[PDB]
């Protein structure tokens, strides 16, 4: 079970980037996907969510509607596109995931995250 | 939507 | 629905107890999960629903449930067991957390 | 070689080879009944008359008042004060049938009951109000008129009825009840509850809203004692319309055994061990039904999960298998599948499922 995660560097503000969140072992068509920062020196913050069976997506009120949360679930691959970037979005991003099928059991209990991708603003 | 549990009866 | 994690630092001896309280604004049945991020490294599930631990935690920790203010209890700090504590309201989105506490000799 | 009197005051001609013949239902009802041999060899149909049309008379006097146009409300209370008494299959059929044009009916008159003019003081406060008091006295009735049909001692007329027919009407009293339930919600005043339940119907119809933090929705609270379906906050946001959303639980006690095993998609295993091997529907059929949706596999974000308890519960009943029964409206047939629902966990008294569709 891998949930490597990529697409970071430095981005001028108001520009455009593309995270990717390769996950192995297990499938994301019947897996939860959730995507949690941490700005450097503060705390874990919830950023976007997708179900994998009705695509519902939810974003923290930062984040409304300048990042849109995508699943492929064609590729095995998440993507957390981050349109109009803000200075205020420097963190350390991972792509966390939660059971479905078992949801009530272990409620949006985020069992496995990634190494993480870091993004700078200048 | 209907909803319920299908089992058998061995006999 | 906002959290508080009070205190937010310690230093709980080996073996001793600590206690990390949770004041929850509304009143939200249970779905309060405590997640233990080591330094520099991926938060951790410890304990699902403020009920009972994830299979695979040491059973030294307890969750615990007041109505309104949801604790943990490491039963001895294992001196493997110093990092931060947090506190997640798993009930409904917004997901929101909480401050953060600090278990550290 | 093939006439004989039956006990129904029905006797037949001696086809000398399976030939029609049909003689009218006994003395108290309105329909007919066949009977000819299966083979023509000269063999009785063991099946025996087909008691399937014979109907109590209650059946011409509500005809007529379908037809006088009055208030359906009042039709729907008269129908249940005569199904207390024993039924029929035509009973069944005609209540069933019934239920359906009660419906349209009231469409008709909610469409009339519109705000046409200026309000000068309270009429179309009085008009709406005389459409939720009516609208709640339908459905009202109707969880009589189903508490009346689905009786525990009423069971001779659902057998007589066909397999075929019996799996197509207990399909319209399930479509028919969640019209009525949908009405309720689009008739609610100010976003309420309403929770008519009887002993073999459970009904709870609530108009909820989209706005803030919201709690989960479960049916029915501690009555029933299990067989709970519940709801997430989530799903409710999910299926939100405007700030509105419209929900109907309701729970059968009493029909399930009427809904045929056909086609169902139960997974076998190891366990099958007999040579006749049989499908039981062992637990009462719980149902929910969100926003105007009957038929149209609706994703929900998050699962549903429903604690139906098991109507025989010994160690006879080797492996469970969680079902829900899809139905095409144009043809009210329908057929168990497993699609989308998978077993959680199983016991004695009662088994969790999950499933992805409302
Ligand atoms: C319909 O009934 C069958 C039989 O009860 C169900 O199949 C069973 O499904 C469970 C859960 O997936 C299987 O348990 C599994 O066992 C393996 C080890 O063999 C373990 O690695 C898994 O983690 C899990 O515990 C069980 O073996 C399996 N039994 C058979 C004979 O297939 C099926 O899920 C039911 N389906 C529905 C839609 O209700
Ligand atoms: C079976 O499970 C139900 C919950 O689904 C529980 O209420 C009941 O007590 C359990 N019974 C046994 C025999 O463990």
């Amino acid at each position: 079970v891998q949930l490597v995660e990529s697409g970071g560097g430095l981005v001028q503000p108001g520009g455009s980037l593309r995270l990717s969140c390769a996950a192995s072992g297990f499938n994301i068509s019947s897996s939860y996907i959730h995507w949690v920062r941490q700005a450097p020196g503060k705390g874990l913050e919830w950023v976007a969510s997708i179900s994998p069976y009705s695509g519902y997506t939810s974003y923290a009120d930062s984040v409304k509607g300048r990042f849109t949360i995508s699943a492929d679930t064609s590729k095995n691959t998440a993507y957390l596109q981050m349109n109009s970037l803000r200075a205020e979005d420097t963190a350390v991003y991972y792509c966390a995931r939660h059971n479905y099928w078992q949801w009530w059991e272990y409620s949006y209990a985020l069992d496995y995250w990634g190494q993480g991708t870091l993004v700078t603003v200048s | 939507t209907n909803f319920a549990v299908l089992m058998a009866h061995v006999e | 629905i906002q959290m508080t994690q009070s205190p937010s630092s310690l230093s709980a001896s080996v073996g001793d107890r600590v206690t990390i309280t949770c004041r929850a604004s509304q009143s939200v049945s249970s779905a309060v999960a405590w997640y233990q991020q080591k330094p520099g490294k991926a938060p951790k599930l410890l304990i699902y629903s403020a009920s009972s631990l994830y299979s695979g935690v040491p059973s030294r920790f307890s969750g615990s449930r007041s109505g309104t203010d949801f604790t943990l209890t490491i039963s001895s700090l294992q001196p493997e067991d110093f990092a931060t504590y947090y506190c997640q309201q798993s009930g409904q989105y917004p997901l929101t957390f909480g401050q953060g506490t600090k278990v550290e000799i | 070689s093939c006439e004989a009197v039956e006990a129904r005051e029905i006797m037949w001609f001696k086809t000398r080879q399976g030939q029609i013949a049909k003689q009218p239902c006994p003395a108290g009802t309105i329909g007919v009944s066949t009977y000819l041999c299966l083979a023509p060899d000269g063999i009785w149909d063991p099946q025996g008359p087909d008691l399937s049309n014979c109907s109590s008379p209650w059946v011409n006097h509500i005809t007529q008042k379908l037809k006088s146009g009055e208030t359906a409300a009042n039709i729907a209370r008269e129908l249940a004060e005569q199904t207390r008494n024993h039924l029929n299959a035509g009973d069944i059929t005609y209540s069933v049938r019934a239920m359906d044009q009660l419906v349209g009916l009231l469409d008709v008159q909610l469409r009339n009951l519109t705000p046409g003019g200026k309000d000068s003081a309270a009429r179309s406060l009085n008009k709406l109000q005389k459409r939720e008091r009516s609208c709640r006295a339908y459905v009202q009735a109707m969880v009589e008129t189903v508490n009346n049909l689905l009786q525990p001692q009423a069971l001779n007329a659902w057998r007589d009825l066909t397999t075929s027919d019996q799996l197509r009407a207990a399909t319209m009293l399930l479509h028919t009840v969640e019209e009525s339930a949908f009405v309720l919600a689009d008739n609610l005043l100010k976003t309420d509850i309403v929770r008519e339940n009887t002993d073999n119907i459970k009904l709870e119809v609530a108009r909820l809203s989209t706005e803030g933090n919201l709690e989960d929705l479960k049916f029915p609270e501690n009555m029933g004692h299990g067989s709970t379906i519940q709801l997430s906050a989530n799903t409710l946001k999910q299926n939100g319309r405007n700030g509105e959303i419209r929900v109907a639980f309701v729970l059968y006690n009493n029909l399930g055994p009427y809904l045929s095993t056909e086609n169902a998609s139960m997974k076998l295993g190891t366990e099958a061990l007999s040579t006749n091997h049989s499908v039981i529907v062992n637990s009462p059929v719980i149902t929910a039904a969100i926003n105007k949706e009957f038929s149209n596999k609706v994703y929900l974000a998050d699962p549903v999960v429903f604690t139906v308890k098991h109507i025989k519960q010994s160690e006879e009943n080797f492996n469970p298998n969680c079902s829900f029964w899809s139905y095409s409206k144009r043809t009210m047939t329908g057929y168990w599948s497993t699609q989308g629902c998978r077993l959680l966990t199983t016991n004695k008294t009662h088994t969790t499922c999950s499933c992805n569709h409302l």
